[PDB]
């Protein structure tokens, strides 16, 4: 919702942001957020 | 659970409160005067904070969210300028007075 | 541009009153760089005064808003139509300016001693435009209920005439005008000849109203009354003829004159320090 | 007999900067040249979010992925000062007096 | 001094100016400071005026709260919890009752229009718009 | 003598008006001083400062061109009273408040000011749409009802001049308006402003009409009371003033007609019909050229009068 998903080279972190994610993306922390199961959660076409 | 109110003649949709205190606030009012009540009366403002506990917490710090007095004056008045009036205030976040 | 103007003449009195009025505009002669002690203004129109003559003056010489003032000299800025200026509303009847109002420049109403400063520097009224035509009406319609009860005593009450007449209330603001109780008869005063002015306006005027329906639709028939519509038709020519220019010349010239004459306009008031961020238009 | 004058003092501004401040711990500074030709920022989180295989026969959460991004701020801030034209009409002249 | 048939229950509010604790963790956000640009913006013949301009634009790069604000200490209380009940005189000025020599007996009798100077709030009025300290509305 | 001389050689040299060029394809040190403006902005150091000439006094000069500063208008308003997702260039109104001494002012938009004359009975759905509560804007106007029925608003209202800078201000919104002078934009990019008119509103008064072409076309603003309540049509027209108020009269001599028949002047105060003002002058080849206003989900038509020149007037009564 105000988000794009390219196949963008990721720089790889290692901050604990895993931490109270699904719960704060629910109560909306978060302004716009795609949450991608499956087989969305892919490197998406170019 | 045992009782539905302590009051019916405040605690109700149309009753004696919601004639007097249950008034839409605005900044271009004649009196702008600051009742302490409105904050416990206005249906605009009792469904303001429906919305996610994050959002709701957001919106608690990031503004003035709701019904400020102003300081240093005589007689309280609800704020206009807001420039160098920063207060926080929980009486607006959970609805209940001590 | 070079817009000083270095007029050369006062001792310590007389300064410390000049510095009271440092920051008001006065009108100049002439638009030159060193000029005389007389060239400033209404010292040689207002000094019996009628009011078209000083508006005259007014509207026809060049103004200045001064700026310092020397034990010889006094450095004054001319104002031009180009750029933009900075007064200060620094008069005796005191009128709260506020933002964005067209500024007029009328000459001194409310007496000689509340604007001059006699060394005689006689500045004008500076005042906005819908105070300047508010008490215009209420000192001609004062000058007019005045001249009925020197005529006639029956007519008008004066207590009646100064419930009115001597207040004014513009954006809520209060003021109370010194008006001149005895005017003095055949004229002798200020105002004298503009409120004979539009006595002349208003009795020549059912003689012409019906002078152009008959010449030259309905609707303007209808919301005068059928009597002064109807009302002579037989007049001399050559006296209709005269009595249509001399009504004509008291009906252009006193509109001129309600338009307020000299018109400055401030954008930005500021009463924490008096100063209005004007130009002229 | 004379009217001494003491001393004339002033006090020296001291200079205060961000970076110089323990403010700046709080946030990380870049000097960007050009910030009014950009009208909107942009950083993208992707959170790939592990998950336990159950044996208990659950309906089971495959593998997600959050994309949240976080759209950048603009402050813009602005004083006025003041300068008077005669200490401008001397600063654009050349003197030979003392 | 008899009690009438209602009983009433009064709310007030308490301005308590506390001195807050502001945490901020180390590189939450990342701040994009831009240059400062000078614009001349009144050129009036007697002071021209310069308006300094400068652009910042930040971008927190966490995902949950990275501060925290607490009050460490009461510095004071400012209103007196006390006993000012606002009058609805004031409120709703345009109420009134049917007959008015009854009108001037009640604000006679209670404190109506006790002050009428200031009718909104005094930081918006100009230059040139009671001995205690602001005086806390009590609300029936 | 020879320090005059020195003092007039720089006061000597007038604007280049003139240049003879040879060719355009070599793009001279000359044609290029006589092309160069000054700009009005810089970077805050003293090398930018002393090459943009903001130091120099009366006019911008690196070390009288036709080129005069604007002014700006700076308005301390209510924040529910103005919506910040309007145009940057749209004209604004000022209502001279009856109270003394408040610090907040009352500005109005066309579409701000049209809900003021609706309430009590396209823009209308956007009016509708971008002030969702009329009545915050019925009490910034303490006696509207009262104040259009003795026909003494045009009075009350001043012309402020388009906006151009408008900081989203929360309790007490601050918005910088051109109240006379070349609109231009104050922005660290210099961008143009383009005057807003909704079109509904936006009347022209050169094709009403349907070989003189004059250079200048101002702009003008008519409040005129009607039976339905008050009016804002914006009329653009190539001639003065003395002209622009005669062929006004013809224009509204129907509607004279109407309120002098669905209506009766019982009273002295009725028989005023309206008054107009000039917004400005804008240049008559290329003006109004017309665009749209797309808020949230709805889109008027608006019309955008590029490189205005905003210079407002009292006033002038239509009868």
């Amino acid at each position: 919702e105000g988000v794009e998903n390219r196949p963008f080279p990721y720089l790889t972190v290692d901050a604990d942001l895993l931490s109270n994610l699904r719960q704060s993306a629910a109560e909306g922390l978060f302004h716009s957020f795609d949450l991608l199961v499956g087989k969305d959660a892919r490197e998406a076409g170019i | 659970e045992y009782r539905s109110t302590v009051n019916p003649w405040a605690s109700q949709l149309g009753s004696l409160g919601d004639i007097m205190y249950n008034s839409s606030y605005r900044q271009t009012a004649v009196p702008g005067l600051y009742s302490p009540c409105r904050a416990f009366f206005n249906k605009e403002e009792l469904l303001r904070n429906n919305r996610g506990l994050y959002n709701m917490v957001n919106e608690y710090s990031q503004r003035l969210g709701g019904h400020p007095a102003t300081s240093n004056t005589e007689v309280q008045f609800v704020v206009i300028a807001g420039t160098d009036v920063f207060l926080e205030q929980p009486c607006s976040f959970l609805q209940e007075a001590f | 541009m070079d817009l000083k103007v270095v007029v050369s003449l006062l001792y310590t009195d007389e300064i410390a009153k000049m510095q009271q009025r440092i920051g008001c505009i006065l009108p100049l002669a002439s638009t030159h760089g060193t000029q005389n002690v007389q060239g400033l203004g209404l010292g040689q129109v207002y000094s019996v005064p009628d009011y078209v003559s000083m508006y005259n003056y007014l509207s026809d010489c060049t103004l200045a808003v001064l700026d310092e003032v020397s034990v010889d000299s006094l450095i004054l800025t001319k104002i031009v139509p180009g750029q933009t200026y900075a007064i200060k509303n620094k008069y005796q009847p005191f009128f709260q300016w506020h933002g964005t109002g067209s500024l007029s420049v009328m000459p001194p109403v409310f007496g000689r001693e509340h604007a001059t400063v006699k060394l005689d520097i006689v500045f004008p009224m500076v005042l906005p435009t819908p105070i300047a035509e508010e008490v215009l009406q209420k000192i001609l319609l004062f000058n007019v209920y005045s001249r009925v009860v020197m005529q006639a005593p029956g007519n008008a009450d004066m207590l009646d005439v100064h419930m009115h007449l001597g207040s004014v209330s513009y954006l809520g603001h209060h003021y109370e005008l010194a008006l001149p109780e005895v005017p003095g008869p055949l004229g002798l005063a200020l105002l004298d000849n503009l409120s004979l002015y539009f006595c002349i306006m208003v009795t020549l005027l059912p003689r012409a109203s019906m002078r152009l329906v008959r010449g030259l639709n309905l609707f303007q028939e209808m919301v005068p009354d059928e009597i002064a519509r109807i009302d002579l038709d037989d007049l001399s020519v050559a006296d209709d003829l005269s009595r249509m220019r001399v009504m004509m010349t008291y009906l252009q010239s006193l509109a001129s004159l309600f338009n307020l004459g000299p018109r400055l306009a401030t954008a930005a008031y500021s009463q924490e320090t008096l100063t209005a961020t004007c130009w002229l238009r | 007999k004379f009217e001494v004058l003491l001393g004339v003092y002033t006090n020296a501004i001291q200079y205060v900067r961000f970076l110089e401040t323990a403010l700046a711990v709080s946030c990380v500074n870049t000097e960007f040249k050009d910030l009014s030709r950009m009208t909107d920022g942009k950083i993208q989180f992707r959170i790939s979010v592990p998950t336990i295989a159950h044996g208990d026969g659950r309906r089971p959460s495959k593998q997600r992925t959050f994309i949240v991004v976080k759209n950048c701020h603009k402050h813009h801030i602005s004083t006025e000062m003041e300068l008077s034209m005669l200490d401008l009409e001397i600063l654009h002249s050349i003197p030979e007096t003392p | 001094k008899i009690h009438p048939g209602v009983a009433m229950t009064v709310v007030r509010t308490d301005e308590i100016l506390s001195e807050n604790i502001l945490f901020s963790s180390r590189a939450s956000t990342s701040m994009f400071i831009g240059t400062p640009n000078v614009s001349r913006r009144e050129a009036r013949v007697d002071a021209v005026t310069f308006e300094v301009h400068h652009e910042m634009a930040s971008i927190d790069t966490g995902l949950s709260y990275s501060s925290t604000m607490t009050p460490a200490r009461v510095a004071a209380i400012t209103t007196d919890m006390g006993i000012h009940t606002q009058d609805f005189f004031s409120v709703f000025p345009a109420e009134a009752f049917g007959n008015q020599q009854v009108n001037d007996y009640i604000k006679a009798k209670v404190g109506a229009q006790r002050n009428g100077t200031l009718l909104r709030d005094p930081r918006t009025y100009l230059a040139g718009m009671l001995c205690h300290g602001q005086q806390a509305t009590c609300e029936i | 003598r020879r320090r005059l001389q020195r003092r007039i050689a720089g006061l000597l040299p007038p604007p280049a008006r003139r240049l003879n060029i040879s060719r355009g394809s070599e793009f001279t040190r000359d044609v290029r001083g006589l092309v160069e403006e000054h700009a009005q902005a810089s970077s805050l150091s003293a090398a930018a400062v002393w090459r943009a000439g903001l130091l120099a006094p009366g006019e911008v000069a690196v070390a009288w061109s036709g080129w005069r500063p604007p002014v700006f208008g700076d308005f301390l308003i209510h924040a529910s009273s103005f919506n910040n997702a309007e145009a940057t260039g749209t004209p604004l109104f000022q209502f001279k408040q009856s109270d003394p001494f408040s610090g907040v002012d009352a500005v109005f938009t066309p579409l701000s000011l049209f809900i003021l004359m609706n309430h009590g009975r396209g823009l209308t759905r956007m009016a509708n749409l971008l002030y969702d509560s009329p009545a915050t804007l019925a009490d910034l106007v303490p006696d509207f009802g009262r104040l259009v029925a003795d026909r003494r608003f045009h009075n009350f209202i001043t012309p402020v001049g388009p906006l151009v800078e408008n900081i989203k201000s929360t309790y007490l919104n601050k918005i910088t308006t051109v109240v006379h002078g070349p609109v231009v934009s104050k922005a660290i990019p210099r961008s143009t402003v383009k005057v807003t008119v909704p079109q509904e509103a936006f009347v022209d008064l050169d094709a009403w009409l349907s070989q003189p072409c004059p250079a200048d076309a101002r702009l003008y603003v008519a409040l005129t009371y009607e039976e339905a309540g008050p009016r804002f049509t914006f009329f653009q027209s190539s001639r003065g003033h003395c002209q622009i108020m005669n062929i006004l009269r013809i224009y509204y001599s129907p509607s004279i007609m109407h309120r002098y028949a669905v209506v009766q002047p019982l009273h002295i105060e009725e028989l005023t019909f309206g008054a107009v003002a000039c917004l400005g002058t804008f240049s008559a080849t290329d003006g109004w050229r017309r665009s749209a206003f797309n808020y949230r989900g709805s889109s008027l038509p608006v019309v955008e009068i590029d490189s205005f020149y905003s210079n407002v007037s009292d006033w002038e009564v239509i009868l």
